[PDB]
């Protein structure tokens, strides 16, 4: 929200070059072409490949970096104020849907060798995988709201996993994929229709929290997790601790801005750099789970 | 989060037929762990892997460890850190 925090879509070239001064120490040789070409917040959320390879980014394991990043930022901006429980649940029904309509399709073209190949097509695997991610979404936002049926979808989502291993015909393995899609998405209406009705449409929101340290660089007082997605979670804080009597830090917490300054796709090390500056307070933007 | 180096010795282990033809292609375009699992096959022929049937192996390992890693991943889920 525009009152917490200004829009990516508003920084400027130096935020931008900012922001990425806390990305991977390989990507830092292209900051000086970032300056130079005047790339603002608005160009950066969608900076393309030919974008890219101008401003000097040829590797494209470089490109990747980046753009997962900018990924974030996107997530950020756009997902933030919009992702709710509603929102998750669509998106996995949509993509165990999707899977099945594959399913039945492959199976009545003219091509079909399913009832003899073993030979499992990429597809299928970018299918599963993709499905597992929307599940393991809608798991991270339910725990940190209001057991037995958490479990299942993870036990659906490993069903999966030891499907598209096993040495199978594909028609087997598509019968055992197809079956898996359909109970999945059942868990996933129960899980809805199980749910509050004010909670479930509500989004996260955007707090700033500052803290004040008693000596010279002292403990905070929290812990912090940094996701392979690139999140920066508080997953809890210590008694007596500046975090815990604020009564503001929870668990489940993101870290998106350490003193004003964004560090959503930051390296951990930069990050930790970031909180350690100051030894007399840190000012935080926190996003906020609805509960 | 694994090496460049890392991954050429998993191209090795994993895509050999591949690894003669197109091992530069890593090294060049700096293919590290978190790179590898975003690829895809418009890319891989950005970085010069022309041949379509050559491209689809790269990604039925590159999946296949992907499901791997969300073995371990779920896993986990019923089971680092940094304290300031």
């Amino acid at each position: 929200m525009a009152l917490i925090m200004e829009p990516v879509s508003k920084w400027s070239p130096s935020q931008v070059v900012d922001w990425m001064k806390g990305l991977d120490d390989c990507l830092q040789q292209y900051i000086k072409n970032f300056e130079r070409e005047k790339i603002s917040g608005d160009q950066l959320l969608r900076i393309t490949h030919q974008e890219l390879e101008d401003l000097g980014v040829s590797r494209i394991g470089h490109q990747e970096l980046i753009l997962e990043a900018v990924d974030l930022l996107c997530a950020l901006n756009y997902g933030l104020e919009t992702e709710n429980l509603k929102t998750l649940s669509h998106k996995l029904n949509a993509s165990a849907k999707n899977l099945q309509n594959f399913i039945t399709g492959r199976r009545r073209s003219g091509h079909y060798d399913g009832r003899t190949s073993r030979k499992l097509p990429n597809d299928f695997l970018t299918s599963v995988v993709d499905l597992i991610g929307a599940a393991k979404s809608l798991l991270a936002w339910l725990d940190r709201s209001p057991s037995v049926t958490r479990n299942n979808v993870i036990q659906l989502c490993l069903e999966l996993t030891t499907i598209v291993q096993q040495d199978c015909t594909v028609y087997e393995t598509e019968n055992k994929i197809l079956h898996v899609c359909k109970t999945l998405s059942g868990v996933c209406d129960h899980i809805i229709s199980l749910s509050s009705d004010p909670l479930v449409s509500q989004s996260a929101h955007l707090e700033v929290i500052q803290l004040a340290n008693i000596k010279p660089s002292e403990g905070l007082g929290m812990y912090i997790k940094s996701t392979y997605d690139g999140l920066h979670v508080i997953t809890g804080t210590t008694e007596n601790s500046p975090a815990d009597r604020c009564k503001k830090i929870h668990a489940g917490d993101e870290v998106i801005q350490v003193n004003h300054q964004t560090v959503v796709g930051w390296q951990l090390k930069n990050l930790v750099n970031a909180l350690r500056e100051d030894p007399s307070g840190v000012i935080l933007t926190l996003k906020k789970r609805p509960q | 989060g694994s090496t460049q180096q890392d991954v050429c010795k998993w191209l090795k282990k994993h895509c050999p037929n591949q690894y003669q033809l197109y091992s530069e292609s890593f090294k060049q375009h700096d293919i590290t762990g978190r790179a590898l699992l975003r690829l895809t096959d418009k890319k891989l022929e950005r970085m010069g892997i022309a041949q379509e049937n050559q491209r689809q192996h790269i990604l039925q390992q590159v999946l296949q460890l992907k499901v791997r890693e969300e073995v371990r991943n779920l896993q986990l889920l019923t089971q680092n850190l940094y304290f300031q």
